[PDB]
C-alpha cells in the first residue's frame, strides 16, 4: 500500500480544473455555449488534465521504488497502465465509440466510483469482444497465406541475373550530415548487394555479401545516399527462386539453405502478429468514411 | 440476530433495503406457472397491499386459451374448466437414487357438450406427469438435476430504426413489427423516396395498395395524409385504385399462378394478421405497443388492427418528416424518435415459467389438432372425454424439453455459489432467439440500461462472451418479463424510506443519484454537488435539490459472484471478470474455512443457496448426530434432517455435510443447522487463507506460476474428496445372457480377490488401474480357434470355452477406494430398461492432496499452476518462525491491474492480529469507533463490502495500531512490508517484503483430469485414424498449423512418419510396432487410407480419379 | 514498393517488425498473373488471367513462328483469386472452395501435377522442401578404406 | 550423456549443409541399427560401429559421432 | 429445403463430406490424429537446461511402451514379450528403471495448441520427473506464448530413425535461438531474470 | 461468348464426351464408408 | 504416384467400377442382422 | 471399431508363432512335423491322425501313437516354461 504513492499535488491541481469545469457549465446553463462546444472544450481540458498529472507522477516517483524498477526495465508493464494504476484514468470509451465528458478522476489505488467502475466497463468488454474477433480474423489470415504463399521453395545454389532493386540506405539527412534510415533493419539488412560500390574509386562493399552493422555504418560514413540490394522481386531463376536473391534467412544468421520453405515462413511471420496488432480508431468523430 | 456468525463490517452507510430472496427469480416463475398455492397466495397478497401482479395462473391460463372445439357443424364443445394436481408418488430422494424424473399427476375436467344431444357429460382426464421443480429450484430429470435459466429476448413490437445508406446519400428509416408467434411485417420509407411494406419480405410493393385494400377509401386517405409530401407522391403514383383491384392484386403478388379470387383474398389477409390464433400477440406486446404509438387504453388482449396499422404509418413518417414531437393518433401527444434495440426495455427474460408454458402450449396445439382430426373421423354418441384427448403430444414435449434444449442445462454443483450463479445466468443463446452466429459487437457490448438489471463485470469469457450473464444483485422480473431494480424515494432534497422498482423504461424519465454520496445528519444532501445519472447513460451532475431517486444499495450493479470480491473497486474491470467466473469452480475441501476478509454478503450466498441445510421451526436439538439431527418444536412436532454424506455431485465432488449446532441448543426459523459443501457456520468458504508473501523465488513461480509450501499437503490444508461413479449392465444379447458373476474366464486366481460372492468387489477394497470390479462374462462366441490356438491347448490341456470375459475394469491412471456399490436387478421388484437384466454402479472415492500441476488461483483472477512443493524449512520464514505458506510472482499485479490483491493481503494480515483503538482522536480513528470496528481480537474476521470497503487511511493506522504478536513487536512494518529470512541461504533478504494472508480456492483445473497419454489404442471406422477424447486413449490432434510449421522447418521425414505410419495407415500400424519390439529399423511408410476413403468417394460423385503413372498406369 | 511501405506501416504503427522480405514473397506471388490483350496471333482467348510463364513461353513461340505476340497488361489479384487459379485442382480443392474447383477440374479435364507441398501431404508422400528434395536423398553411406583397415 | 553432446557446427562444416546432414547421419544409423539386429546372418555388405559402444545405445548417437569423428564419408550418386 | 429426414436437421449428403470444416479434406487429410502421443499441464522448472523438459513417469511410461517392452526383453527382467506387458502394465520398479535407461537419447517434439510460428513445435531431451505435470524450461516458454496460469501442451514422439536425427538437429530448442519474423532472440525472456 | 468459347472448347479438346452430364448409372459408396456399425443396448448407428 | 487424372465418369465407366448391382432397399434381416441379398450392404 | 487389428495383438500373435514354431524345431523333424500337421501350424486346417498317415506314409494308430508322444513332449516342463505366459 505504501509502494504506490499518489501525488499530492494531483488533487490541488485537478479541482483547479474542476473549479474551471463548473465554470463553464455554468456558462453553459445561460445558453451561451452550445452543448457540442462544450463538449469538445471539456473532452479537451481532461486530456490536458491527464497528460499534466501523469507528467506530476512520473516526476514524483522515485527511482528505488519496484514498479519503476519492474516497468523500467522492461520486464513487464507499461507506462500508461502504472498512469492509471497511481494517477487518474482519464477518458474512457463510451459505447459505441464515442467519450464521455466526466472522465475516470480516481486512480485503482484510491479505487474508482460506481458509476465510474460502470463506465470503465463499457470498455473493457468490448475489448475483450474486439480481442475474440481479432484472433479469428488472424488465424483466417495466417491459413490464407500459408495457402497462396507454399510451392515456393528455393531450389537453385545462385541467379544467373545481376538486375537487382535500389533501396534508401540512408535518408533524413540532416544539413551538413548523414543520418541512416529510421527503419534501416526491416528493409535492407540481410539483403545481398548485386553489385559492388565505389564512392573513392575503390569497393567499399563487395558483392554477394549480406549486410550488417559495420557494412552499413561504412557506407553511410562514405555518404552514400542510396544502395542496390538483389532481392527476390527481381528473381530471374528457370526453377523457382534462388537462394542468392532471397538472401540469408533469419532464423539461423546464414544463407539460406537449398530447398527450404521460405513462403511457409514468410506466412507464418506475417501471420503471427494478427492477434497481437489490436489497434482500431479510437473515435469515428461523427463522420463515415473519413 | 444469531442468523450468522460475527463478522466485523466495515461499512459506512446503512442500507435500508435488504436483500432479496436470492432464488426468487426460479421458484416464483415455477410457483405462477403451476399456479398453486404459494403463486394465489402472493396474489392476493399483492392485491390487498395493491400491487399489480398477474391474477390469473399459468397451466389455467394456456387450458383457457383453447376454447373448445368446433366441429364443421360446430355441434359438440370440449370444456377444460379445471385443472388439478396430486402429491408425487416419488419422494425427491427416491427419485434421484432411482432414475425417476420427479413429477406429479396433473388432472383436468373435460366437458363434452353437444346441442344435438342437448347434454352434459363431465370426466376427469389425465395428460401425463408434469416435471415438478423442488424447492430449491433444480429439476431432478432421470436422475440428474437440470436448471432452467431465463433467456433474453427482442420482446414483440414496434421497432424504428434509423440509418444512413452511402449510394443514396440521405437517411433511411425503417419499421418492423415483430409478433409474438406469427410472420412478420415490415414498413421501410423513402427507400428511394417512396414507402414500402414488407409482407414476410415476399415481393416489391406499395403502401397505398394496402390501404386501398383496406376499406379505408382515397379520399380520406388523403386528406389524413395531405400533410406529409411523401405519402400524397406515393398515392398519386399509384395507378391502381379500388378496393377490389387493390386486393386482387395484392392476392397475386402474394401468390402468383391462380387467378385472384376476392373471397380467398380476404380471409388470406385475415387469416395471416387479424386471426388470433396466427397473430396471438403477447401480452407485453401489446402493453408496450400501446405505450409506444400512444393510443390510449386499446384492446388489452388482441392482435394488431387497421387502427395500429395507420397509427404506425402515421408515425414513421412523422420519425422521417423531421418532427421530434407529434399527437399519437388516437391518444395524447408523444416524442416520435427513433428506438434503439439494445436497451433493455425492449429486453425481456422467458423465465422458465414461461418457457415451460411455451412448450406445454406447442404440446396442446398439437393435441388440439389430433382431437379435431378425431372429432371429423368419429360417430357422435360414441365420443367422451375419455377416449378423444391422445396425452402423446403434451408429455413428448415436456419431456423433449428438457431434452435438446439450450436452456435446460445440467446443474454445476462445484460449489453453492457455482448453483446460484447457474441459477440467476440470462442465456441469450437458444430457440428463437440470439444465437452464437448472429453475435455482432452491439450485443455482447455493455448499455446503460443494464445497470441494476445485469451485471456487465461477470460473464464467460468464451467465444460467447457477454451473451451470457448474471442478473443484478436486487433485480426483479416485472409480470410482462422486463427486469426492475429498486431506487429510493427522495422529495425536496430529503432521502425518504421508501422504494420503489422501477424497469429499463421507467428509468429513462427520472434522474437517479448515487447510493455512494455522502448524506447529512439530517436526511438532506450534505453537499449541494451530487454526481447523477440520467436519460442515455448521461454521467453529468445536478446540485442541490433537483434528484427524485437514488440507488438504494451501492452493490445494485453486481451481481452475487462478483459482489463476492473484496476490494472489488480497485480492480481493473478484465480481472474481475476472470476473478467473478473462476470463483464458480473452487471445489469444496476436506475442511472448509470462511475466509478471513470479504465481503459481508457470503453469508446471504451461503443461505439462500440449497445446500446448506436449515430449519423450518424454532425449538430445542434432541439427537445430534453424523447421519441425521433431530429437532423437536414447543409445539410437539419431531423432525429429523437426514444430511448427505459423501454423494456424489455433477462434476464429482463430495456433498459431505458438517453439524454446528450442540445438543441443546435453542433454533430460530431458517436458522442453519448443518454445514454443507465449501461452507463454515453457514458462511460462504469455497478455499482456505493462506499466508502470502511477494517476492520472485529461484524462477520457480516464473510466469506467474505458484509455490506453495509442503505445510498444505501436510496438514491437509488443501485437499478435496473427489468420487468417480462409473457402472456396467448385464444385458441379453442374442446368443445369451450376460452373467454378473465371480468365475470369469482365463483369468489368473489373485485377480478376483477382493470380489464378493456374485462378483461385486467388497466395500472399502482399494483398487488401482486393471482392477476388476465387477465380474461378467458373455453368454457365447462362435470360436473358430486358430491353428496356433489349438495347438497350444492341446500342450497344456486347457479348454478355451464359449463364454468370453469382458468385465468392468478400472480406467487407466485411476486410484481410490470404493465406497458403496448399488445393484438393480430386474427379476427383482426394481424396473430396469429393456434388454438389461442386471445393472451395477461402483462409488470409488479418493482424496486428492494439492499437487504439482493441480490449479490454484485467488479472488481477483490471479491464477496459476503449482510449479514445486517446497519442504517446510525452504520457505522463507518471518522473524518470528512462521515459515509463508505460499509465494507469488510480484511481476503480475502491476501489469495485469488488480492492485485489489495487495489491499487484501493488507487487510487479512489485520484481521489475523487483531487491533485496539480508543481515544486516539484520528480521522480513521473517529470513522471505525463509529463503526464500532474499534476494538477486534485476533482471529475474527472482517468484510469490506464490494464498494464501501475500507479506506486506505483506515489500513494504514490499523498497521500502525496492531496487537504485538509476541514480546511487544508487530512483525510488519508501517509500510505494510515485514523482515523476509530466507529459509535456505538463511540470510535475510535484504529489504522489507509485503506479507499477509490471502485467500487462495482450488481450482477444478487438477492435473489428474488434464493428463492423458497414448502408445496405440482405439480407432475409428469409417477413417481409420485415432479417435478422440482422453476416455478412449486418444491421440492429441497434429491439426494443419501443426504441418504448416514442421514444413517450414523442412523436416519432411518427420512430417510422413507423423502422417502415415503413426495413423490413417492400416498396414503401416502393425507392421511399426513389430519393427520396435523386434528392434528392427522402420519400414516405407506407405499411401494412407483417408486419401483411399476420398479417391472412392469422389469416385461416386461420377468423377473418374485416376490415378496414374508417367508410363502408364501406376502401382499402388 | 506502395504495397510493401503501407503494410510495413501498418505494423509499425504498433511496433511489430516483420522484414520487408516476407512481405516481399507473398507481393511477388500477388502479382504473378498478367491479363492477356488483343489475343489475335496467339489464338487464345482475350482478357482472362494467364502466368506469366505461360504468357513468355506462348509470346517466344509465336514470335518463332513468325506471327506477331498477342499482348498483356500486369494484373493484381488478391491472394484468394490467385490459390484458385492454380495449377494443382488438389490444393485448390483443399482451400476454401471444394465444389467449383472441384467440377471445372472434371470439366477440363486437368491431371494435377504433384509438385508443390499441400498436394504432396494429401498423398502422405513426402513435401519436396528441405529433406524430401531429390538431391539430399540420392546419396549413399561409406566409410573409408582407412577405417577397416584399422579395425 | 545429452542431445547436444556432439555439436553441430562442426557437422554443418564437414557436410556444408543442414537437411544434407540429417539425410546423411539417418541413413547411417539406419545402417547401424540393421546391423546391431543381424542376429547372426553376418552379412558380408554391413558394418558395426567405427567408435566404441556402449552397452546400451542410440545407433544415431554412434552416427553422429562418427560424422564429428569425420572418418566416415558420403559419395552422391 | 434439404431432405431433412428425421426433421431435427438437413441429411448429410456426398459433396457435405467433402467440403467446408468438417470436411474430409481439411479435417482428415491435412490433420490426423496420431499415436505416440500425450498432453498435460505445463509448469515452470528452472532447474533445467534449455534442451531438456520433463515427461511425467505415466506419461513417459505409456508413451514409450514399445522401447519399454523391447528393453526389459532384452534385460531378461521379462520372460517373453507378453510377460513384458503384463510387467509394464503392473508397474514395478523395474520397469521404471528401465525407463529412465531407456527415454536418454531419444528426441521429443513439444507443441502447443495455437502454433502460430514454426518456433510452436520444438524438440527435447525428455526426463523422468515426479508428479504429473510437463516440467519445462522458462527460456522457451516465451517461444510458445505460453504463459503458466494454465496452459496444456501437446507432446509427439519421432518414431524412425530420420524423424529423430530431424529432432536432433533442425528442431532442437537449442538451434532456435532467433525468430523467423526478423531476426532479433527470441528465446531471452523479461518477465523475472 | 467468352464464357461458353472457353467452355466449349474446354470439352472439344479433351476426348470425354459431353453426355457425362446426364449420369445413366448411379455409383454407390462401399457399405463400410457408411457404416451400419452395431449399437450396444439393441440401438443401431447408420450414416444419412 | 505421378498425376491424378480427373475427369468426366462416363457411364460404361460406372459399369466398369461396379461388382454387380444394387436391386432392393434392404440392408440387414431384423432378425439375423445379416446384410440381405442384392440390397446394400450385400455380400 | 472392433475390425482393427490391435498392434499388440498381432505382435504377441506373431511372436508366440514364432516361439512355438522353434519349440517345435527343437523337437525331431517327424514329431514335429506330424504334430505341426495334427494342429495345423502350416495350413489353417489340422488334419486327422489317419488324413496325416497318407502323405507319411505311417498307419493311423502309428501316427497316433506318435501324436501322444508328440504331445507328451511338449508337456515336459522343458519345453513348458516359454509358452505359458503367452497362453
Ligand atoms: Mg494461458
Ligand atoms: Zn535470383
Amino acid at each position: 500500500i505504501s509502494d504506490i504513492v499518489v501525488p499530492d499535488a494531483k488533487k490541488e491541481i485537478v479541482k483547479g480544473y474542476e473549479g474551471q469545469d463548473e465554470k463553464v457549465q455554468k456558462q453553459y446553463e445561460r445558453g451561451l455555449i452550445t452543448k457540442e462546444e462544450r463538449t469538445q472544450e471539456l473532452i479537451a481540458i481532461w486530456t490536458k488534465a491527464t497528460n499534466e498529472v501523469a507528467e506530476a507522477m512520473n516526476d514524483n516517483f522515485p527511482k528505488t521504488n519496484p514498479v519503476s524498477m519492474m516497468v523500467n526495465s522492461g520486464a513487464r508493464g507499461n507506462m500508461m497502465q502504472m498512469r492509471q494504476i497511481a494517477g487518474m484514468r482519464g477518458l474512457v470509451s463510451n459505447a459505441k465509440n464515442e467519450t464521455i465528458p466526466r472522465p475516470i478522476k480516481a486512480s485503482f489505488r484510491e479505487g474508482l466510483s460506481v458509476l465510474e467502475y460502470f463506465i470503465s466497463t463499457h470498455g473493457a468488454r468490448k475489448g475483450l469482444a474486439d480481442t475474440a474477433l481479432r484472433t479469428a480474423d488472424s488465424g483466417y489470415l495466417t491459413r490464407r497465406l500459408v495457402d497462396v504463399s507454399q510451392d515456393v521453395i528455393i531450389r537453385e545454389e545462385d541467379c544467373g541475373t545481376e538486375r537487382g532493386l535500389k533501396l534508401p540506405i540512408a535518408t533524413r539527412d540532416a544539413d551538413g550530415t548523414l543520418r541512416k534510415a529510421e527503419d534501416v533493419e526491416t528493409s535492407v539488412y540481410a539483403r545481398m548487394l548485386a553489385e559492388d560500390v565505389v564512392i573513392d574509386g575503390k569497393v567499399i562493399a563487395p558483392a554477394n555479401v549480406d549486410l550488417g552493422d559495420v557494412l552499413i555504418d561504412a557506407l553511410v560514413a562514405h555518404g552514400v545516399e542510396e544502395v542496390k540490394t538483389r532481392s527476390i522481386l527481381t528473381c530471374e531463376s528457370q526453377v523457382g527462386t534462388c537462394a542468392m536473391c532471397y538472401g540469408r534467412s533469419l532464423a539461423t544468421g546464414k544463407l539460406v539453405d537449398i530447398g527450404e520453405a521460405v513462403g511457409i515462413i514468410a506466412a507464418q511471420s506475417i501471420g503471427e502478429p494478427g492477434t497481437q496488432l489490436t489497434m482500431r480508431t479510437f473515435h469515428t468523430g461523427g463522420v463515415a468514411g473519413d | 440476530a444469531s442468523t450468522a456468525p460475527l463478522r466485523i463490517s466495515f461499512a459506512k452507510i446503512k442500507e435500508p433495503l435488504e436483500v432479496p430472496n436470492l432464488l426468487a427469480l426460479q421458484t416464483e416463475s415455477f410457483d405462477w406457472l403451476l399456479g398453486n398455492d404459494a403463486w394465489k397466495a402472493r396474489v392476493e397478497s399483492a392485491l390487498e397491499s395493491g400491487q399489480d401482479v398477474p391474477t390469473k395462473s399459468g397451466l389455467e391460463e394456456i387450458f383457457e386459451e383453447i376454447s373448445p372445439i368446433e366441429d364443421f357443424s360446430g355441434s359438440m364443445s370440449l370444456t377444460f374448466r379445471d385443472h388439478r394436481f396430486e402429491p408425487p408418488k416419488n419422494s425427491i430422494d427416491e427419485c434421484k437414487d432411482r432414475d425417476f424424473t420427479y413429477a406429479a399427476p396433473l388432472f383436468v375436467t373435460a366437458e363434452f357438450t353437444n346441442n344435438e344431444t342437448g347434454e352434459i357429460k363431465s370426466q376427469t382426464v389425465f395428460m401425463g406427469d408434469f416435471p415438478l421443480m423442488t424447492n430449491k429450484g433444480t429439476f431432478v430429470i432421470n436422475g440428474t438435476e437440470r436448471v432452467v435459466v431465463s433467456q433474453l429476448v427482442r420482446s414483440p413490437g414496434v421497432y424504428f430504426d434509423s440509418s444512413i445508406d452511402k449510394t443514396s446519400d440521405k437517411d433511411i428509416f425503417s419499421a418492423k413489427i415483430i409478433p409474438s408467434r406469427g410472420a412478420w411485417l415490415e414498413m421501410e420509407i423513402d427507400k428511394r423516396d417512396m414507402v414500402g411494406v414488407r409482407i414476410d419480405r415476399k415481393r416489391k410493393q406499395s403502401v397505398t395498395v394496402l390501404l386501398k385494400a383496406l376499406g379505408w377509401t382515397t379520399e380520406q386517405i388523403l386528406e389524413e395524409f395531405g400533410e406529409y409530401e411523401s405519402m400524397r407522391a406515393t398515392l398519386e403514383k399509384d395507378h391502381t385504385q379500388g378496393q377490389d383491384d387493390a386486393l386482387l392484386d395484392i392476392y397475386r403478388k402474394l401468390r402468383p399462378g391462380e387467378p385472384p379470387t376476392r373471397e380467398a383474398a380476404q380471409t388470406l389477409l385475415e387469416n395471416l394478421y387479424f386471426n388470433p390464433k396466427r397473430y396471438d400477440l403477447a401480452k407485453v406486446g401489446r402493453y408496450k405497443v400501446n405505450k409506444k404509438l400512444g393510443a390510449d387504453e386499446p384492446l388489452d388482449a388482441g392482435v394488431l388492427t387497421t387502427d395500429d396499422v395507420i397509427a404506425t404509418i402515421k408515425y414513421l413518417v412523422k420519425l422521417h418528416a423531421g418532427e421530434t414531437e407529434t399527437v399519437g393518433e388516437s391518444g395524447r401527444e408523444i416524442v416520435v424518435e427513433t428506438d434503439d434495440i439494445d436497451h433493455f426495455g425492449n429486453r425481456r427474460i422467458r423465465n422458465v415459467g414461461e418457457l415451460i408454458q411455451n412448450q406445454v402450449r406447442t404440446g396442446l396445439a398439437r393435441m388440439e389438432r389430433v382431437v379435431r382430426e378425431r372429432m371429423t373421423t368419429q360417430d357422435v354418441e360414441a365420443i367422451t372425454p375419455q377416449t378423444l384427448i391422445n396425452i402423446r403430444p403434451v408429455v413428448a414435449s415436456i419431456k423433449e424439453f428438457f431434452g435438446t434444449s439450450q436452456l435446460s442445462q445440467f446443474m454445476d454443483q462445484n460449489n453453492p455459489l457455482s448453483g446460484l450463479t447457474h441459477k440467476r445466468r440470462l442465456n441469450a443463446l437458444g430457440p428463437g432467439g440470439l444465437s452464437r452466429e448472429r453475435a455482432g459487437f452491439e450485443v455482447r457490448d455493455v448499455h446503460p440500461s443494464h445497470y441494476g438489471r445485469m451485471c456487465p463485470i461477470e460473464t464467460p469469457e468464451g467465444p460467447n462472451i457477454g451473451l451470457i450473464g448474471s442478473l443484478a444483485s436486487y433485480g426483479r422480473i416485472n409480470p410482462f418479463g422486463f427486469i426492475e431494480t429498486p431506487y429510493r424515494k427522495v422529495v425536496e432534497g430529503q432521502v425518504t424510506d421508501d422504494v420503489d422498482y422501477l424497469t429499463a423504461d421507467e428509468e429513462d424519465r427520472f434522474v437517479i443519484a448515487q447510493a455512494n454520496a455522502a448524506l447529512g445528519d439530517d436526511m438532506r444532501f450534505a453537499e449541494a454537488r451530487v454526481l447523477v445519472r440520467r436519460r442515455g447513460g448521461e454521467v453529468d451532475y445536478v446540485p442541490g435539490d433537483d434528484v427524485d431517486y437514488m440507488d438504494v444499495s451501492p452493490r445494485q450493479m453486481v451481481s452475487v459472484a462478483t459482489a463476492m470480491i473484496p476490494f472489488l473497486e480497485h480492480d481493473d474491470a478484465n480481472r474481475a471478470l476472470m476473478g467473478a467466473n473462476m470463483m464458480r469452480q473452487a471445489v469444496p475441501l476436506i475442511k472448509s474455512e470462511s475466509p478471513l476478509v470479504g465481503t459481508g454478503m457470503e453469508y446471504r450466498s451461503a443461505a439462500d443457496a440449497g445446500d446448506v441445510v436449515k430449519a423450518e421451526k424454532a425449538g430445542v436439538v434432541q439427537e445430534v448426530s453424523a447421519d441425521y439431527i433431530t429437532t423437536t418444536n414447543d409445539d410437539g412436532t419431531y423432525i429429523t434432517y437426514r444430511l448427505a454424506k459423501f454423494s456424489r455431485s455433477n462434476q464429482g465432488t463430495s456433498v459431505n455435510q458438517k453439524v454446528i449446532v450442540a445438543e441443546g441448543d435453542r433454533i430460530i426459523e431458517g436458522q442453519v443447522l448443518a454445514d454443507g459443501p465449501a461452507t463454515e457456520n453457514g458462511e460462504m468458504a469455497l478455499g482456505k487463507n493462506l499466508l502470502v508473501a511477494f517476492m520472485p523465488w529461484e524462477g520457480h513461480n516464473y510466469e506467474d506460476a505458484i509455490i506453495l509450501s509442503q505445510r498444505l499437503v501436510q496438514d491437509d490444508v488443501l485437499s478435496s474428496i473427489h468420487i468417480e461413479e462409473h457402472e456396467v449392465d448385464a444385458r441379453d444379447t442374442k446368443l445369451g445372457p450376460e452373467e454378473i458373476t465371480r468365475d470369469i474366464p482365463n483369468v489368473s486366481e489373485e485377480v478376483l480377490a477382493d470380489l464378493d460372492e456374485r462378483g461385486i468387489i467388497r466395500i472399502g477394497a482399494e483398487v488401482v488401474a486393471g482392477d476388476i470390479l465387477v465380474g461378467k462374462v458373455t453368454p457365447k462366441g462362435e470360436t473358430e480357434l486358430t491353428p496356433e490356438e489349438r495347438l497350444l491347448r492341446a500342450i497344456f490341456g486347457e479348454k478355451a470355452r464359449e463364454v468370453r470375459d469382458t468385465s468392468l475394469k478400472v480406467p487407466h491412471g485411476e486410484i481410490g477406494k470404493v465406497i458403496g456399490v448399488r445393484v438393480f436387478d430386474r427379476e427383482e421388484g426394481d424396473e430396469l430398461p429393456p434388454g438389461v437384466n442386471q445393472l451395477v454402479r461402483v462409488y470409488v472415492a479418493q482424496k486428492r492432496k494439492i499437487t504439482d500441476g493441480d490449479k490454484l488461483a485467488g479472488r481477483h483472477g490471479n491464477k496459476g499452476v503449482i510449479s514445486k512443493i517446497n519442504p517446510i524449512e525452504d520457505m522463507p520464514f518471518l522473524e518470528d518462525g512462521t515459515p509463508v505458506d505460499i509465494i507469488l510472482n510480484p511481476l503480475a499485479v502491476p501489469s495485469r491491474m488488480n492492485p485489489g490483491q495487495v489491499l487484501e493481503i493488507h487487510l487479512g494480515w489485520l484481521a489475523s492480529r487483531g487491533w485496539d483503538v480508543s481515544g486516539l482522536a484520528e480521522e480513521w480513528a473517529q470513522r471505525l469507533q463509529v463503526i464500532g470496528a474499534d476494538k477486534v481480537e485476533p482471529g475474527t474476521n472482517v468484510a469490506t463490502p464490494v464498494f464501501d470497503g475500507a479506506r486506505e487511511d483506515e489500513l494504514a493506522g490499523l498497521l500502525q495500531h496492531t496487537i504485538p504478536n509476541r514480546d511487544g513487536e508487530r512483525m510488519v512494518l508501517p509500510s505494510g512490508k515485514a523482515r523476509l529470512f530466507d529459509g535456505r541461504s538463511g540470510e535475510p533478504f535484504p529489504e522489507p517484503i509485503s506479507v499477509g494472508y490471502m485467500y487462495i480456492l482450488k481450482l477444478h483445473h487438477l492435473v489428474d483430469d488434464k493428463l492423458h497419454a497414448r502408445s496405440t489404442g482405439p480407432y475409428s471406422m469409417i477413417t481409420q485414424q485415432p479417435l478422440g477424447g482422453k476416455a478412449q486413449f486418444g491421440g492429441q490432434r497434429f491439426g494443419e498449423m501443426e504441418v504448416w510449421a514442421l514444413e517450414a522447418y523442412g523436416a519432411a521425414y518427420a512430417l510422413q512418419e507423423l502422417l502415415t505410419i503413426k495413423s490413417d495407415d492400416v498396414t503401416g500400424r502393425v507392421k511399426v510396432y513389430e519393427a520396435i519390439v523386434k528392434g528392427e529399423n522402420i519400414p516405407e511408410p506407405g499411401i494412407p487410407e483417408s486419401f483411399k476413403v476420398l479417391i472412392k468417394e469422389m469416385q461416386s460423385l461420377c468423377l473418374n480419379v485416376e490415378v496414374l503413372s508417367s508410363d502408364g498406369m501406376s502401382i499402388e | 514498393v506502395h504495397l510493401v511501405g503501407e503494410v510495413q506501416k501498418v505494423y509499425n504503427s504498433q511496433g511489430v517488425s516483420i522484414h520487408d522480405k516476407h512481405i516481399e514473397i507473398i507481393i511477388r506471388q500477388m502479382l504473378r498473373r498478367v491479363t492477356i490483350i488483343e489475343s489475335g496471333d496467339a489464338e487464345l482467348l482475350p482478357g482472362e488471367l494467364v502466368e506469366r510463364t505461360k504468357f513468355e513461353t506462348e509470346n517466344r513461340r509465336v514470335v518463332q513462328e513468325g506471327g506477331h505476340p498477342a499482348s498483356g497488361r500486369p494484373q493484381l489479384m488478391g491472394i484468394t483469386k490467385a490459390s484458385l487459379a492454380t495449377e494443382s485442382w488438389l490444393s485448390a480443392a483443399s482451400f476454401q472452395e471444394t465444389t467449383r474447383v472441384l467440377t471445372d477440374a472434371a470439366i477440363n479435364a486437368k491431371s494435377d501435377s504433384l509438385i508443390g507441398l499441400k498436394e504432396n501431404v494429401i498423398i502422405g508422400k513426402l513435401i519436396p522442401a528441405g529433406t524430401g528434395l531429390s538431391r539430399y536423398r540420392n546419396i549413399r553411406v561409406e566409410p573409408t578404406e582407412e577405417a577397416k583397415a584399422a579395425m | 550423456e545429452g542431445i547436444i553432446n556432439p555439436p553441430i557446427d562442426e557437422l554443418l562444416e564437414a557436410t556444408d549443409s543442414k537437411y544434407s546432414l540429417v539425410i546423411y547421419a539417418a541413413k547411417r544409423a539406419r545402417q547401424i541399427n540393421a546391423y546391431y539386429s543381424q542376429l547372426g546372418e553376418g552379412l558380408l555388405e554391413y558394418v558395426g560401429p567405427l567408435v566404441d559402444t556402449h552397452v546400451h545405445e542410440k545407433p544415431l548417437s554412434i552416427a553422429l559421432r562418427e560424422i564429428n569423428a569425420g572418418l566416415l564419408t558420403s559419395e552422391a550418386i | 429445403r434439404p431432405v431433412t429426414g428425421p426433421g431435427n436437421r438437413p441429411l448429410k449428403s456426398l459433396s457435405d463430406m467433402l467440403k467446408g470444416k468438417q470436411g474430409r479434406f481439411r479435417q482428415n487429410l491435412l490433420g490426423k490424429r496420431v499415436d505416440y502421443s500425450a498432453r498435460s499441464v505445463i509448469v515452470v522448472g528452472p532447474q533445467l537446461k534449455l534442451h531438456q523438459c520433463g515427461l511425467p513417469k505415466a506419461m513417459a511410461l505409456e508413451l514409450f511402451k514399445p522401447f519399454v517392452m523391447k528393453r526389459l526383453v532384452d534385460l531378461n527382467h521379462a520372460q517373453n514379450i507378453k510377460s513384458a506387458k503384463r510387467m509394464v502394465e503392473r508397474g514395478r520398479t523395474v520397469v521404471y528403471d528401465v525407463l529412465e535407461e531407456v527415454i536418454a537419447e531419444h528426441p521429443v517434439l513439444l507443441n502447443r495448441a495455437p502454433t502460430l510460428h514454426r518456433l510452436g513445435i520444438q524438440a527435447f531431451e525428455p526426463q523422468l520427473v515426479e508428479g504429473k505435470a510437463i516440467q519445462i524450461h522458462p527460456l522457451v516458454c516465451t517461444a510458445f506464448n505460453a504463459d503458466f496460469d494454465g496452459d496444456q501442451m501437446a507432446v509427439h514422439l519421432p518414431l524412425s530413425a530420420e524423424a529423430q536425427a530431424e529432432a536432433r538437429i533442425l528442431m532442437l530448442s537449442s538451434n532456435n535461438i532467433l525468430k523467423p519474423a526478423d531476426g532479433r532472440p527470441v528465446t531471452m525472456p523479461t518477465q523475472d531474470m | 461468348a467468352l464464357k461458353r468459347l472457353k467452355v466449349v472448347s474446354a470439352f472439344l479438346q479433351t476426348s470425354n464426351s459431353p453426355k457425362g452430364m446426364v449420369l445413366d448409372c448411379v455409383p454407390v459408396i462401399p457399405p463400410d464408408l457408411r457404416p451400419m456399425v452395431q449399437l450396444d443396448g439393441g440401438r443401431f448407428a447408420t450414416s444419412d | 504416384f505421378d498425376e491424378l487424372r480427373i475427369g468426366l465418369a462416363t457411364a460404361d465407366d460406372i459399369r466398369q467400377w461396379s461388382h454387380g448391382e444394387v436391386k432392393k432397399p434392404e440392408t440387414i434381416n431384423y432378425r439375423t442382422l445379416k446384410p440381405e441379398k442384392d440390397g446394400l450392404f450385400c455380400e | 471399431d472392433s475390425e482393427a487389428v490391435v498392434p499388440a495383438d498381432a505382435v504377441s500373435f506373431t511372436l508366440l508363432q514364432e516361439q512355438l514354431h522353434s519349440v517345435l524345431d527343437t523337437l525331431s523333424e517327424r514329431e514335429a512335423g506330424v504334430v505341426s500337421m495334427r494342429f495345423g501350424l502350416t495350413d489353417g486346417q489340422p488334419k486327422t491322425l489317419d488324413e496325416i498317415g497318407k502323405v507319411y506314409g505311417v498307419t493311423r494308430e502309428r501316427i497316433r501313437q506318435i501324436e501322444s508322444k508328440t504331445m507328451s513332449k511338449l508337456r515336459h516342463p522343458s519345453r513348458s516354461q516359454v509358452l505359458r505366459d503367452y497362453l
